[PDB]
């Protein structure tokens, strides 16, 4: 629900995410939502933000309404920060457990160490039951299997009541006499040396004595309960593994991309080559979590959010298909009410005034290409 | 007679030693006075420095010392008409002192400016740094000490001790000359560009904040002139 | 002109300049000269210098006596700081228009985020006209077309005049009435309290009041006369396309580097092995600006400044030419009075004595190979 307040620009240009995929879109409490998908981080990262070298793949929920359960990049498990490398292609798999009843938009998102949050498309997802119904168990190393929602919670409470308890008891056995007045004249007019007078001296020294004791037998019986502890587990993974995508086929330059001011559409102008042995067709325009799909070339079938879906949103001068060796150039609009509702339009207000954009094109037999593209985005005012 | 013209003259030599200043460097900036290794830079410009150095120093002595000698020793004898002219005398040195600060801390200072959004520097002794750091601040340090002298050498008010806010006056803006090992090494070591705003100036900018001592001096200056002349008038 | 006073290693190693082009040497008011070329980031990029990751592609003149209309890195617009990649090379394309009479050294340099200026080759461009002849035409998007010499000027002298006749007003009606002595002595002898009454507070509320409203009907104003702005445009633009050089079939190693102190020469010892399929020799030398040619094998025709030109400052002791597959030692010597003049030989006074450089080598044909060569450079006193 963070985005519509970021920067369009930064939006178009930080991470592009595509091949979503939600396992479900209304599940009952304790049981599993998986997300998959794939990111790729842009080429021409902004120079505000630093680069991703320390990023967190999160998930953008109004707090823990689901638990992560688990989260992938690549195949592997990465519960802490890790390292990314602009311009490669990962894929992720997010693994969620019901908690909370209510209907959740549900965003993949990727926290940047010197850059802010990177949202990605959000969904709704409908929970059903009861949070009380919620279990989060987990087995320990040492033997034991225990619940996370409850687990040490009496310790916390009996601990922290015992200590502040003891305080108010200090408080208490000097506020039994009279407090501010009285001591303050007797302070002022002469020596006071009165008002702290034994067995006032033996109380305190008890106090300190026995709060002294107290901690270290608390420490030691903490330490014969539970005698194997671990750190705190930290520390940015390395070694991402990119995906190894092969080299496109279809080579495009954008020749002078425009947008009206107001307006609801995008226009721009591509020399699409057509290399390889297939005819291409234009299918779809990505931007920033908006999709603009040719429905004549290519339908969705993942469930992808309405709101952020065009189903008939690219519209293109010539999208016959494109003979291999062949180049043409052709002008496409990407038009929908979601270029307004995500404030896309409001890259009029940015201080770099660029675009950048996933296009897929497909091919007779259906097998797709992804070509990235970006480039000045001019307005148009009159 | 109270205030003479005196005043003229010390806006006036300012006035056109500094606007001849400024027509020499538009037509030595360029032409003479880009390249620092060249052999026409060092008879424009390094003797430029060379001589005004030496003339400053000459000047200050010349000045500091002259004043010095002929102190008023018996300021006990004073009639308070005479105490007048020279408080008035006293405030023509506050004036040139004034208009030499306007000269070297804003004018020069605000033009040498101008050159780091022009030029590669090759030196600290660019045609910038020979007028501004070596001419005009000197100039403004012997006008200020001047002053200083010539109060607590004719007004009884400001002798018998030597005056804070004025002593802050003088040597504050003073310290700015000596801030100048500061701005060259940081630019070489420090910050190689040419930003107008680093921390590397705050030298300046901290000794800059030290001319507001001329409040001080300046009511210290007008309980001087109101001694024995106050009026009648003031006050009734 | 603000080499010559640079550490003679990093003017060595930062930024290699070659085929450089000047499109001409006298131009009138208004016209255009354009400065072309290429230049190499050096591998051995000194640590003293932050790597050149911001970038802005600059032109070294005494001030606005060029208008720089365009500037290009590799083929693409680069008004903003760019990020370059150490090792790689790129082309450079800079418009200039004439706006000031004279003679001008014009250089094209590069600046560096967090190292400085990176000044190339000078060269004396004459300007003839008058400034007054002058014009910078541009159109807006809103329909307009202005003269960026005095566009706003009015404006902006009206606007801070109209101010500091606001604040003269207020000085002045202050400075009616006795100023210093008078209102000193009134305010340390009892309450002053009569220094300021009615219609004084009238009179500052009147101020107040009108500086308010005059401020807010002013930018009201200025938002409906130019309704559309935007903001200030900024930010490094990433993805700047180096040029894919073929690799060399020449190997090059340098066996000891020397050079006199006093002097005016350059001496290294290089194993040169030819690999490829074509008799080559060496014909250039390009240390810092500064081209040593062996006249016998390359002649420059480009018009390169004359002053960092050696059209016969390489002499190589076996110059003869290299068979494909022969490898051989040669002794070469970079002798110019331009090596003291551009103040190389101050390399003994910094701490890092290291040179780098380029070899150009020609075959019989004509077709023309780059070899960069870096070395520590000794000096030679007895
Ligand atoms: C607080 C004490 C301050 C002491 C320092 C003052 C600095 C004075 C200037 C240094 C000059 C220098 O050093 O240079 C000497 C220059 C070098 O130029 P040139 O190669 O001869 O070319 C010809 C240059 N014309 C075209 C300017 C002649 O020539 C000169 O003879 C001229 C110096 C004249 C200085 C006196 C006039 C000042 C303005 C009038 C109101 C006072
Ligand atoms: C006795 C009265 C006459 C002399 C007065 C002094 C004039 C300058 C002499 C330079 C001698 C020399 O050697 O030059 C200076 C040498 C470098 O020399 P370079 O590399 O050959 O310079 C060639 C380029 N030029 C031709 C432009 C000079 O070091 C320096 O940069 C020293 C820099 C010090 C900066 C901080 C100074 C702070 C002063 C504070 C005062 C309160
Ligand atoms: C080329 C340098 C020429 C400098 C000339 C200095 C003049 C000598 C200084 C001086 O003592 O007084 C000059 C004037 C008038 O004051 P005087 O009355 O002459 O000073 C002594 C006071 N006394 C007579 C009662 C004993 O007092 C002034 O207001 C003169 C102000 C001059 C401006 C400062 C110029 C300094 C430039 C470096
Ligand atoms: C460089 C940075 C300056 C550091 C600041 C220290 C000075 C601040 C206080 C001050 O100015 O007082 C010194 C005297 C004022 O009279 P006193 O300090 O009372 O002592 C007078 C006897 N004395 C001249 C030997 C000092 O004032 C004078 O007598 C000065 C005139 C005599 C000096 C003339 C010779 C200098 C030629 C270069
Ligand atoms: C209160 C500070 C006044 C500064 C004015 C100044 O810098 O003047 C130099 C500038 C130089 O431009 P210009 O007048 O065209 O004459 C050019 C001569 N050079 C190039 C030597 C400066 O204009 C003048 O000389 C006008 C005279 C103003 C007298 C207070
Ligand atoms: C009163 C505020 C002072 C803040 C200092 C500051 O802005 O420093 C910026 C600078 C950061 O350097 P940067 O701006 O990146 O400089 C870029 C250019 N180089 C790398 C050549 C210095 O930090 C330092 O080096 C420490 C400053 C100590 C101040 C007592
Ligand atoms: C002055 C009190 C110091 C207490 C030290 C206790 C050490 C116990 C080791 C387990
Ligand atoms: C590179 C970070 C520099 C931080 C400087 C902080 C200055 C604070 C002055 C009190
Ligand atoms: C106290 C003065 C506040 C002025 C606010 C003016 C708002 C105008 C909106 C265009
Ligand atoms: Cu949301
Ligand atoms: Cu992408
Ligand atoms: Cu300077
Ligand atoms: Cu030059
Ligand atoms: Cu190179």
């Amino acid at each position: 629900h963070g985005e519509k307040s970021q920067a369009a620009f930064m939006r178009m240009r930080t991470i592009h995410w595509y091949d979503l995929s939600w396992s479900k879109e209304k599940v009952k409490i304790n049981e599993t939502v998986e997300i998959k998908g794939k990111f790729h981080v842009f080429e021409g990262w902004p120079e505000t933000v630093d680069e991703p070298d320390v990023a967190f793949l999160n998930v953008g929920m109004p707090g823990p309404v689901f638990i992560r359960k688990e989260s992938y990049i690549g195949g592997q498990l990465v519960p802490r920060s890790v390292r990314l490398e602009i311009g490669k292609t990962y894929d992720f798999r997010v693994v969620l457990k019901a908690r909370r009843p209510g209907d959740w938009h549900v965003h993949t998102m990727m926290n940047v160490q010197g850059g802010g949050p990177i949202i990605g498309p959000g969904k709704w997802i409908t929970v059903e039951g009861s949070m009380s119904e919620f279990r989060n168990p987990v087995t320990t190393l040492t033997g034991q299997t225990v619940d996370l929602e409850n687990y040490n919670e009496g310790n916390t409470y009996f601990w922290h009541a015992f200590w502040f308890a003891i305080g108010v008891a200090w408080i208490g056995y000097w506020s039994r006499r009279p407090i501010f007045i009285p001591r303050l004249l007797m302070v002022d007019a002469g020596r006071a040396d009165e008002l702290v007078s034994a067995t006032d001296r033996k109380v305190a020294m008890g106090f300190l004595a026995a709060t002294i004791l107290i901690v270290v037998m608390a420490m030691s019986s903490a330490n014969s309960k539970y005698p194997i502890t671990i750190p705190l587990q930290a520390g940015t993974m390395r070694g991402m593994k990119p995906l190894e995508l092969p080299a496109p086929t279809v080579s495009v330059k954008v020749e002078d991309a425009t947008y009206r001011v107001p307006g609801r559409a995008m226009r721009m102008k591509l020399t699409i080559t057509n290399h390889g042995n297939s005819p291409i067709r234009l299918g779809e325009f990505y931007t920033a979590s908006v999709r603009f799909l040719d429905s004549d070339v290519y339908k969705d079938t993942t469930g992808y959010p309405e709101d952020l879906l065009a189903e008939d949103g690219l519209s293109v001068s010539d999208n016959s298909p494109l003979a291999p060796g062949e180049t043409r150039t052709v002008d496409v609009t990407a038009s929908d009410a979601a270029w307004e509702v995500y404030r896309l339009s409001d890259i009029i207000y940015d201080p770099d005034s660029r675009f950048a954009g996933l296009l897929f094109f497909f091919d007779a037999t259906g097998n797709r290409q992804v070509v990235q593209i970006d480039a000045p985005l001019i307005p148009s005012f009159m | 007679l109270l205030d003479k013209k005196w005043l003229t003259f010390a806006l006036a030599i300012y006035t056109v030693f500094y606007l001849w200043v400024r027509w020499y460097e538009g037509v030595y900036g360029w032409s003479a006075g880009l390249d620092s290794f060249a052999p026409e830079f060092e008879t424009y410009w390094m003797n430029f420095l060379y001589t005004e150095i030496v003339l400053e120093i000459v000047t200050a002595s010349i000045l500091w010392g002259y004043l010095w000698k002929t102190r008023d020793r018996n300021l006990a004898a004073l009639t308070p008409r005479e105490e007048l002219r020279r408080n008035f005398t006293h405030l023509v040195w506050l004036v040139a002192y004034a208009w030499a600060i306007y000269w070297g801390a804003s004018y020069f200072t605000e033009q040498d400016g101008t050159w780091h959004q022009t030029i590669v520097r090759d030196t600290d002794f660019t045609p910038s740094h020979i007028i501004e750091f070596y001419l005009s601040y000197p100039i403004y340090i012997i006008t200020g000490f001047a002053a200083f002298i010539y109060a607590k050498t004719r007004l009884p008010f400001f002798a018998k001790g030597i005056s804070l806010p004025y002593l802050v006056l003088v040597v504050g803006p003073f310290m700015i000359l000596p801030n100048v090992g500061l701005n060259e090494w940081g630019h070489t070591f420090w910050f190689m560009e040419e930003l107008f705003v680093a921390p590397l100036h705050y030298g300046f900018v901290i000794f800059g904040w030290l001319a507001l001592a001329v409040m001080g001096t300046l009511t210290q200056t007008f309980y001087s002139f109101a001694q024995g002349g106050l009026g009648q008038s003031l006050c009734e």
